[PDB]
């Protein structure tokens, strides 16, 4: 019989560029005549609310609302409230959601490991790993771009942040892209681009090419002789 | 090192299956199309679920431990399937090929 | 002493794994696919 | 109140010869007379546990119920149930553990990636990544060894088995090991040893050192003598 | 009597990240009682400019008003009018300025060119040069980071965008960074980050290091005898 709040994650702030925070309704009867609003600190009105959900088997209703706000109004620190007044809840309840406290912000360090040499023998598919270590807080965003055009989201897989053992509560998380083995022996570049909320310009990018693991020099020495 | 080059004909509707030897010890058995320009070998069929991007969904693997023939079949032929298809084993692909043979379009 | 590995031969080793307190030193494989258990 | 249902990892069944199963309780109040029992799918009771644990500093209690079963029973896919009964909850809570059969067994492929070039420039730390791909099902055991002796889990961190893009049901996992920068330049060969069911030997390993992972020097001194000979 | 409208520059939108547009009022007779403001397409009100300038030394009554606005406003192209009030002015003067749409956006192509061998032989300084090229329109931003920390603006020099010689309507720029001989011989990737509104992520960067070339240097040393 509650109402929860879902803010747009930094991976959606960086992607949508149209920040939109929602409030979801859990375990309320599937009835009409519901109150929906988004009031900030001074309590002034916001953009209209649309996209009302449908009926559910467990007799619940989720009156959600999508609104357009500035990305920097959240930076200003607007305590946001979603007020809900339903028939089964005669006493209105207040919600709470905002941009939270200032964490110790550290910087992401993206290293980009190419596929192993012994993996490049069975000629099936190479795997390039973009390792983003030592950031804080969580909610890092990673995507790939070969040449200049963001790969389709079902070729690469990104893991979740996990605490680093030799460090304080700074995470580490890295994801990989499974390229074809006949494409990583062409030249074909693969840049990896990462966005974190503690970076100078909020985006870092790295790039590994085929001509990056080659040895700097050879030092062969033939000593052909005839003794034993 | 067997070289049984056969002249099995192919077409769009047509299906050609190659025959290969198997060690039967559940190693990595693969069929690989050698590229003349690249000078290396590119696996078209492997023990794992890998299939070449050009050959996605049009190839089938068929293993008989009973008769000691390892055979692969191609559902449709686009007439571009003319090259050195070599079979083999081991993790390696290039330097592990057992037998090679070049298939053919039309006839 | 040799340089390379015989494709029909098997080379293995004892790897000292633990999983807690006990230590089952188990035979590993330095050449997966030239030999099977 | 929370009750867990932890299936026995393969690292237990193959190594400890103790293919038991435990269910742990947490997030409850500090109380006693907790009736935590393991049963089979037929309603019959099995052997009980011992050495009840102690509460947590978070002012929450923790207890575990254990049952010892045989390996062939596990490999058959039987539905065991742990039931917890307490005064806090009028209805005992049940948790089910079984083995869903019908899943293929694939052999993991182990790739040992050394730290990147730009990582060995800050002169602060080096990360070696052991990547196991293609293995199915999940719950694989991985650890690291330094000059033939294992290390504590306080220096290496493994990741949960995640699905694979192009694979129907195959998975992949990462295990990173962080070491001092000067501890990797002088030699000090590291090995990653893994143990998943499907392996023919059930255990395999890979190894890297400074002279092997993406080297910048092919120092060769090959000598050939007695060319004619007999 | 004149009111220039200084628009928010993309070299300040990316640097300051606090988008503001300036209403530079110029050449009024020296008087008092000035209340200058801004309006949006909705006659949008704006927060008053802080530290507003007084009557000018030149006797030009120059009033500078900078108003904070949301960024979306400027990118949308929503127009803004700067109300200008002077004792001399019977009606508030209006400065209508909007970002102008209609220019093709072509992605920049940063290529970093490494220090020339000759400079290196003299052993005094090196110039590594980004060459952001192909960009369209103008107002590109270029800066340099080393070990992830941006360098001071007094170390590198960025040229203005000149039109491309042979290609059609398009621009190109330059950015030289001067480094010590020993600093470039020990590492120090010197990433060159270019920010421009036509980029897919508005940010790109390239890396050039002491080892960004020099292919396999063999050393066959046969002693056959
Ligand atoms: C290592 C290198 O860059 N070049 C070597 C050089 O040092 C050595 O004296 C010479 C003798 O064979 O071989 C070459
Ligand atoms: C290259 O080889 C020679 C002898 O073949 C040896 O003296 C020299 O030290 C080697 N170079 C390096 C960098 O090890
Ligand atoms: C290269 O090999 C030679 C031959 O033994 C050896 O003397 C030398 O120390 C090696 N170089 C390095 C850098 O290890």
């Amino acid at each position: 019989i509650r109402v929860f709040a879902i803010p747009p994650s930094f991976a959606s702030i960086f992607l949508t560029k149209s920040t939109k925070l929602t409030c979801l309704v859990t375990d309320l009867t599937t009835y009409d005549s519901v109150t929906i609003s988004w009031t900030r600190q001074n309590g002034e009105a916001v953009k209209t609310h649309t996209n009302i959900s449908e009926s559910h088997p467990n007799a619940t209703f989720s009156a959600v609302g999508e609104a357009s706000i500035c990305e920097d109004d959240w930076n200003s620190g607007e305590r946001f409230t979603c007020t809900v007044t339903h028939t089964d809840l005669p006493s209105p309840l207040k919600q709470t959601i905002s941009r939270p406290k200032g964490v110790a912000l550290h910087r992401p360090d993206v290293y980009l490991l190419p596929p192993a040499r012994e993996q490049l023998n069975l000629r099936e598919s190479a795997t390039i790993t973009c390792l983003v270590t030592g950031f804080s807080p969580a909610d890092v965003f990673v995507q790939w771009m070969q040449r200049g055009q963001p790969l389709s989201p079902e070729k690469y897989v990104t893991s979740a942040p996990m605490p680093e053992p030799q460090a304080p509560g700074r995470y580490f998380a890295h994801s990989i892209l499974t390229v074809s083995e006949e494409e990583w022996n062409t030249g074909e570049t693969y840049t990896c681009v990462v966005a974190h909320e503690a970076l100078p310009n909020r985006v870092t990018e790295r790039t590994v090419d085929k001509s990056t693991g080659k040895p700097t020099l050879y030092n062969v020495s033939l000593v052909m002789s005839d003794t034993a | 090192r067997i070289l049984p080059e056969v002249k099995v004909e192919g077409e769009l509707g047509g299906s050609v299956t190659i025959k290969c030897p198997l060690p039967e010890m559940h190693v990595r058995i693969y069929l690989c199309r050698e590229m003349a320009g690249s000078g290396t070998c590119g696996t078209v069929v492997s023990t794992t679920n890998f299939i070449k991007a050009e050959y996605k969904g049009r190839v089938t693997l068929k293993q008989y431990p009973r008769k000691n023939l390892f055979l692969v079949e191609v559902t449709q032929l686009t007439e571009s399937d003319s090259g050195v298809y070599a079979c083999g084993a081991g993790m390696n692909t290039d330097r592990g090929k057992t037998q090679k043979v070049t298939l053919n379009v039309h006839s | 002493t040799c340089y390379t590995y015989d494709r029909n031969k098997c080379y293995t080793a004892v790897v000292p794994l633990v999983y807690g307190g006990e230590t089952k030193m188990v035979e590993t494989a330095l050449t997966p696919d030239a030999c099977y258990p």
